[PDB]
């Protein structure tokens, strides 16, 4: 549990620097291909642990057609693992389909929870 | 540490009770008790072994009754309260040569010879260590070693200095069945007899282990078959997804 | 096959035939192993040494 | 409804081993908790039947174990199953704890389940120590002397704890008679903590090797995982029977067949194989009070693990760098056991000091640093800015 | 606490009594080795005391052997000076009991024996 | 009895996942299938595919800790031999 | 978890009795009352009222079993004295 | 008996069984309290108690 | 003997009462039996051997 606000703060500083982007981004591409979740037909946002109130808020606000597609990818990955196989190569998730569909719902639920903490522990300045 | 402080490593001889389907050689246990009584028993006790456990293993019931009746044991006291003595019976234990350990050290220049009832299980090496010790006394120590007076050299003992001299020499025992009693023959017979004294269950344990391994390896193969039958509906299950219409 | 259709005819065995055949199994299994074990070690047992002193 | 659901006692059986919803994709590593319940039953049953023939006096303890091996009918089966069954109890427990390290089972919402399991591990180490001293061999006397003298370094209450633990001035007759009575009791405290362990498991269920939710695809316990449990039960009994009947003294020391003597020191004093990594941590600190704290902190450092894992993904299945450093921690634990069975010599003293550092730096330095690096690599490998 | 008298000690021995479950080494000290005990320099040792602070006894000699190594035990007076050559790691030392020859840097606790009117109580 | 705190698992009928719509599943009875048709190709081809994917995460840490133990064992054997006697006196001070 | 069989007790709010309507109750705090005002009249008058209502169900069975034991004890003492020696021989056959 | 009369094996096995049965009684007391919890206690009037309860 | 001190006699009195009886000692260096007078940790002896 780091934060998704802290991950985006460090990651945006790397991608805007011209010399840090040429050195860290090819390492991150080989790290994802060696992980192997796309061979089970999954995206990265399916992998996030969900037993926390921030993540339960973001899953309620997801549109209905994307919640049906997410539930099918999770069920298909549980059946593929118990048979100890991988999916056929025409059903692997491509690189241009691995998009962060759930990240904008996470970042707005976290900014509202931080604003509620700063107002409940505020000091008057008379 | 130094290799002299560890002791020399004992090699691996081909004992006839090595192997999962092998028993003791009971003609070598009988020959090994005779080397115990005539050679070892002058200084060693065998305190965990009763007379009755020898019947049906190396001697008959009539033979052990005559061996036990050559020793004297304490009886219940008299009607006046005076002590008494009696000969031995089958429920007695084999007696030792010394009354206490102060008298044992006085006859052996301060050293105490141990009890030999568990000596095979209590040494690293097992039967191979006891055989290599009794046949591994050199005629002279190597050049440079200074022995204290009253010690002997044996390279299998840790430190190389032992308080037991060489005891086994050729034709010091006349065997009953006619086997030639050399040094290596008599050293092989005591080690088989002393392994029976430490593990008298050995022949029965290896026969109950044959029944247990056959039954448990048949239950293991039958349970793999039954598990693959009951899981066959889950393993070949298929899923299809048609995305719902956006009415909702 | 069909020899597991002659004795049982599509059913399971039963709980009483399991307990009845288990006791018949114990006496035949114990005799067959004691015979193989003593034949493999012939000449070393006490009943072979006891004969050779007589 | 059915009678197994409405009866007060049968509903507890139905809700735990019959109708319990399990994740579909759990593998054979999830079968180790069932084997640990079988191990605890074997130890309690074989120990009660041996306790009918045992005498705990200082001049009768060694000879009553020899009386069990020679005079009691099938008494050698009772002892060898008991002595080898304790080594099998520790081997399955090491594999059960390492499964939770690899798959992230310590994480929330299963923190209370992890904390109760740490208490079970401490009580099992104490049980095996107390029963080993009841043989009163030569290894039993000098192993109890080394451990009880460690508590004399505590300031201002050192000499009062050790004299109250002995019942006298050394390891004597009151020490062995009280060690046997405490050995009968602590297995019943372990059985009460196992019930509290299963109550915390019931409210959230098990995890799965993918690290994601399992509420979408469940199968019941009866006839899938009842018959998958039978496969590892019959393999456990077959390997244990090969040790009990064909090699019953491989996992022991030959010096424990010598009766214990307070006036003769053995050449080497070494524990059993499952206490050897914690014995090498103790001998690596030159101070006497700091060694006792460090040996007990090697168990309590498992409690800090829910807080130093900084990852947003549960488990090691899709993590490259977390998989590499998991097996560094595993083979470092085997090297600590090999060092603890050697003499205090060059270069084994420096090798045991570096390996003690790598044990503690895994929980406190390595895991929080590489969890943060993997969070950022997952981000910048997808987002295009 | 065991109670022994003056001339009731085993004089020409090294008796290892199991007083309080502890090995302990006892020797009759003849008054001729005050010339001979401390001819050894204690700078060849690692920490010096005196004969006086160690042995407060003129003609008797006691020291216990709950050793900080693991609890070893020596062999009686052969070896180098009349001391005690030990077979565990090759240690041997002086007639009084202070180690430097062999790897043992410290020295042992002396028992708190006590004299009161033709008596000595080891304890 | 009273209710307790909230959980993340339920029971049969109210297990607690998202709503499902559009997925259909098919199965076939185990009595209608041929017995043990994975005793050959799964044991040779599939187990080789699972082995070589995960063998560099285990054997590179295993080779580091085995090289370290083997040089420390061979150096201790040299120190207590006859040729290593003047090195033993200077690494013991 | 699943539910279990039906009971006859509930919990707070749904205990399981009939519906109540028309009953009102009143109480007063224990801090506003005088302490121990039943130490005299309850101990003498009320405990005497509870005693004598239930004392014939206990003392009529107690007097039957005490009369029976007392005659059997006095007859055994007569049989083993000197005067009861010819009765002892005929009740022992 | 473990023999032909009350002897040494009789007393050594009676003490080991005496240590164990109090722990079986403690497990039956827990099963006793589980059956009490589903219906509650009775009262000295013999009628229902669901109308007037105190914690 | 030690339980009588402070109840009916002094420490000096019980030491003289215990030293009028003979007890078994540890054996000699040759292994022969020995005797010794009594001390405070001994028990009060009886008149018959069995
Ligand atoms: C102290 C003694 C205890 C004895 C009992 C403990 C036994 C359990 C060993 C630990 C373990 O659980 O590892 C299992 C793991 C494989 O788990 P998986 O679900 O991914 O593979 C399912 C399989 O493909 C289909 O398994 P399937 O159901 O098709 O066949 C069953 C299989 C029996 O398997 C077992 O019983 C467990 C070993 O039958 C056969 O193998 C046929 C040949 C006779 O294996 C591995 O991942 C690596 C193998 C070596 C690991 C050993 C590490 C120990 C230090
Ligand atoms: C107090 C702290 C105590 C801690 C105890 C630490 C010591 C534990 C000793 C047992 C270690 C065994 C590790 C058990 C962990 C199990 C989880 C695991 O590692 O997963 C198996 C691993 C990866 O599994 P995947 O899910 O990714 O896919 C598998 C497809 N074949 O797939 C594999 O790579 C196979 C695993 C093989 C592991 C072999 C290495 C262990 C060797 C131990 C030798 C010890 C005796 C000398
Ligand atoms: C065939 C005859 C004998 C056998 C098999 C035998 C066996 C043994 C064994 C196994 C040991 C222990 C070795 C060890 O601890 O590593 C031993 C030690 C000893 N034996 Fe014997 N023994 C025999 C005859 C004798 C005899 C005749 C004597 C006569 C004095 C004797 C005196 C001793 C002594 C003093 C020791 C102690 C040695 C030491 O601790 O250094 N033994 N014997
Ligand atoms: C979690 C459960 C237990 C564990 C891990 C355990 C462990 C051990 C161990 C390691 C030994 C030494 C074995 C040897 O080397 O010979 C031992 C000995 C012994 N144990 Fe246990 N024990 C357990 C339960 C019990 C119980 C419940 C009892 C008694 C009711 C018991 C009775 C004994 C006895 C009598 C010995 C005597 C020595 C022997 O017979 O080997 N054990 N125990
Ligand atoms: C000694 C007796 C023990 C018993 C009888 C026992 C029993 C069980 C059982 C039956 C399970 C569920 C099945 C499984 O996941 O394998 C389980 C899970 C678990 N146990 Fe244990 N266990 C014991 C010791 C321990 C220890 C020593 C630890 C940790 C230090 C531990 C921690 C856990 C955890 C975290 C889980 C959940 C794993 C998951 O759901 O993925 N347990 N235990
Ligand atoms: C160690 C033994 C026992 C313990 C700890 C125990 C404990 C309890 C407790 C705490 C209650 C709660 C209500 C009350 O106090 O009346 C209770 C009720 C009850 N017990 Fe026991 N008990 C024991 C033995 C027995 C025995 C020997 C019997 C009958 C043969 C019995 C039958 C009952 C019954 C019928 C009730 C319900 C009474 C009512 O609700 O009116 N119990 N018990
Ligand atoms: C996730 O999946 C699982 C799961 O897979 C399993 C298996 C279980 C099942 C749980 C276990 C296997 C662990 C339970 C084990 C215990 C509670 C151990 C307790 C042990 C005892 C109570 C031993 C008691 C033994 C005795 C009293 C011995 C009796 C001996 C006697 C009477 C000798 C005297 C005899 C005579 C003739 C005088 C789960 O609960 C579970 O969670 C849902
Ligand atoms: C058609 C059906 C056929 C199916 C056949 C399958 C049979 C297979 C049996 C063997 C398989 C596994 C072996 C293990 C076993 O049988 O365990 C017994 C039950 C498991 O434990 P539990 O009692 O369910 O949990 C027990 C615990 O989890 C529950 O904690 P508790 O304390 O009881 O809670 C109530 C607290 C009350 O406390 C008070 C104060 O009153
Ligand atoms: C030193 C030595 C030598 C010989 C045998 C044994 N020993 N004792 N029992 N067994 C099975 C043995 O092998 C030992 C003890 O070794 C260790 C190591 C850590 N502990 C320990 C830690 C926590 C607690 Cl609470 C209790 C003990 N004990
Ligand atoms: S005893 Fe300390 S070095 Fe020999």
């Amino acid at each position: 549990p780091q934060s998704f606000t802290s991950i985006a703060r460090i990651g945006d500083y790397i991608l805007k620097s011209p010399v840090l982007s040429k050195l860290c981004v090819p390492v991150a591409n080989q790290f994802i291909n060696l992980a192997g979740y796309k061979k089970l037909g999954l995206k990265f946002d399916d992998l996030i642990a969900e037993e926390n109130p921030i993540m339960q808020t973001a899953l309620r606000r997801l549109p209905e057609d994307e919640s049906y597609a997410r539930a099918y990818r999770i069920i298909r990955a549980h059946q593929t693992e118990l048979t100890h196989h991988l999916l056929p190569r025409n059903e692997w998730i491509k690189a241009q389909e691995d998009v962060p569909y759930l990240l904008p719902y996470i970042l707005e639920a976290e900014a509202a929870a931080k604003e509620k903490d700063e107002l409940d522990n505020i000091e008057v300045s008379k | 540490m130094t290799a002299a402080e560890h002791g020399l490593h004992a090699p691996a001889y081909a004992w006839s009770h090595n192997g999962p389907f092998e028993t003791f050689d009971h003609a070598s246990i009988r020959r090994g008790y005779q080397v115990y009584r005539e050679v070892c028993a002058a200084c060693h006790s065998l305190d965990r072994v009763a007379w009755r456990t020898l019947v049906g293993v190396s001697h008959t019931n009539e033979e052990v009754r005559n061996m036990a009746e050559e020793f004297e044991y304490d009886d219940e006291p008299d009607e006046q309260g005076n002590p008494k003595k009696r000969p031995g019976k089958l429920s007695d234990y084999i007696p030792g040569p010394y009354p206490n350990e102060q008298a044992a050290r006085a006859a052996n220049q301060g050293a105490l010879p141990p009890d030999l009832s568990l000596i095979v299980k209590a040494r690293h090496g097992g039967c191979d260590y006891i055989f290599s010790l009794l046949t591994g006394y050199p005629d002279e120590p190597p050049a440079g070693v200074a022995l204290p007076p009253g010690s002997n050299y044996n390279p299998y003992f840790p430190g190389g200095s032992i308080a037991m001299a060489r005891v086994l020499f050729d034709d010091m025992v006349e065997y009953e069945d006619g086997t030639p009693a050399t040094t290596s023959q008599m050293a092989k017979d005591v080690t088989t007899f002393l392994n029976w004294c430490a593990e008298p269950e050995h022949d029965e344990r290896k026969r109950l282990g044959l029944k247990t391994v056959i039954i448990l390896s048949s239950l293991y193969l039958l349970s793999i078959w039954v598990k693959k039958f009951k899981w066959a509906g889950i393993k070949t299950r298929k899923f299809v997804f048609n995305p719902p219409k956006p009415r909702k | 096959s069909s020899l597991y259709k002659t004795f049982f005819k599509r059913n399971a065995v039963f709980v009483g035939t399991i307990f009845a055949g288990a006791f018949v199994f114990q006496t035949v299994f114990d005799t067959a192993i004691t015979s193989w074990y003593e034949n493999h070690n012939k000449g070393k047992l006490w009943k072979d040494v006891k004969a050779r002193i007589a | 409804m059915a009678f197994r659901k409405s009866n007060v006692y049968l509903s507890l059986v139905n809700s735990y081993i019959i109708d319990s919803p399990q994740p579909s994709s759990i593998n054979y590593w999830w079968n180790m908790g069932s084997l640990l319940g079988l191990c605890l039953v074997i130890q309690i049953v074989t120990g009660i039947f041996m306790a009918m023939h045992y005498s705990s006096n200082i001049e009768l303890a060694f000879s009553s174990v020899e009386h069990i091996m020679r005079d009691v009918h099938n008494g050698y089966i009772l002892r060898y199953l008991h002595a080898n069954g304790a080594s099998f109890f520790f081997m399955v427990m090491f594999m059960h704890m390492a499964k939770g390290l690899y798959y992230g089972s310590y994480r929330s919402p299963r923190v209370t389940l992890w904390n109760v399991g740490v208490i079970i591990f401490i009580l099992t180490i104490a049980t095996a120590f107390l029963g080993y001293c009841c043989v009163y061999g030569q290894m039993s006397h000098w192993g109890a002397t080394v451990i009880t003298n460690l508590f004399s370094a505590i300031p201002f209450v050192g000499n009062d704890i050790v004299s109250w633990l002995w019942g006298g001035f050394s390891v004597s007759n009151p020490t062995i008679q009280r060690f046997f009575a405490l050995h009968y009791l602590v297995p019943f405290i372990i059985a009460a903590m196992v019930i509290m362990h299963l109550m915390a498991l019931h409210i959230h269920g098990s995890s799965n090797p993918l690290g994601i939710t399992g509420n979408l695809d469940r199968i019941p316990m009866h006839s899938y995982f009842i018959f998958k449990d039978l496969v590892t039960v019959f393999l456990f009994m077959l390997i244990l029977a090969l040790f009990v009947f064909y090699s019953p003294n491989t996992l022991g020391h030959p010096d424990n067949y010598i009766p214990g003597n307070p006036l003769v020191t053995p050449a080497s004093i070494v524990p059993e194989w499952y206490l050897l990594p914690f014995y090498a941590i103790l001998r690596s600190i030159p101070d006497k009070l700091l060694g006792v704290i460090t040996m007990f902190a090697a168990i309590l450092v498992l409690l800090v693990l829910p807080f130093t894992d900084r990852s947003v993904v549960r488990g090691n299945t899709f993590k490259v760098l977390s998989k590499f450093f998991f097996f560094i921690f595993v083979f470092n634990f085997v090297l600590l056991g090999q060092i603890g069975a050697c003499h205090v010599e060059v270069p084994y003293v420096l090798m045991g000091q570096i390996a003690t550092f790598i044990y503690f730096a895994y929980f406190l330095i390595i895991v929080p640093v590489i969890s943060t690096i993997e969070n950022v690599l997952f981000y910048i490998g997808r987002v295009n800015k | 606490k065991v109670e022994v008298n003056l001339a009731a000690i085993p004089l020409g021995k090294n008796v290892v009594v199991k007083w309080q479950g502890k090995p302990v080494f006892i020797r009759h000290r003849t008054p001729h080795e005050i010339q001979e005990a401390n001819s050894v320099d204690m700078s060849a040792l690692k920490d010096p005391q005196t004969d006086a602070d160690r042995v407060k006894d003129p003609q008797w000699l006691i020291m216990l052997g709950i050793c900080t190594h693991l609890g070893c035990v020596p062999i009686g007076e052969a070896g180098d000076f009349g001391g005690w050559f030990c077979p565990c790691h090759g240690s041997h030392y002086d007639i009084s009991g202070r180690i430097r020859k062999g790897p043992a840097p410290l020295n042992l606790e002396i028992p708190a024996y006590e004299f009161d009117g033709d008596k000595v109580i080891v304890g | 009895g009273p209710p307790s705190g909230k959980t993340y698992m339920g029971w049969w009928g109210h297990m607690g996942g998202p709503k499902q719509k559009g997925i259909t599943s098919y199965a076939v009875s185990p009595y209608a299938q041929k017995p043990l048709q994975g005793i050959f190709h799964n044991a040779v081809f599939n187990s080789f595919r699972r082995f070589k994917s995960q063998f560099l995460y285990v054997l590179i840490p295993a080779g580091i800790y085995w090289y370290w133990w083997k040089n420390g064992n061979e150096y201790n054997e040299f120190l207590y031999s006859k040729a290593g006697r003047e090195e033993l006196e200077r690494v013991n001070v």
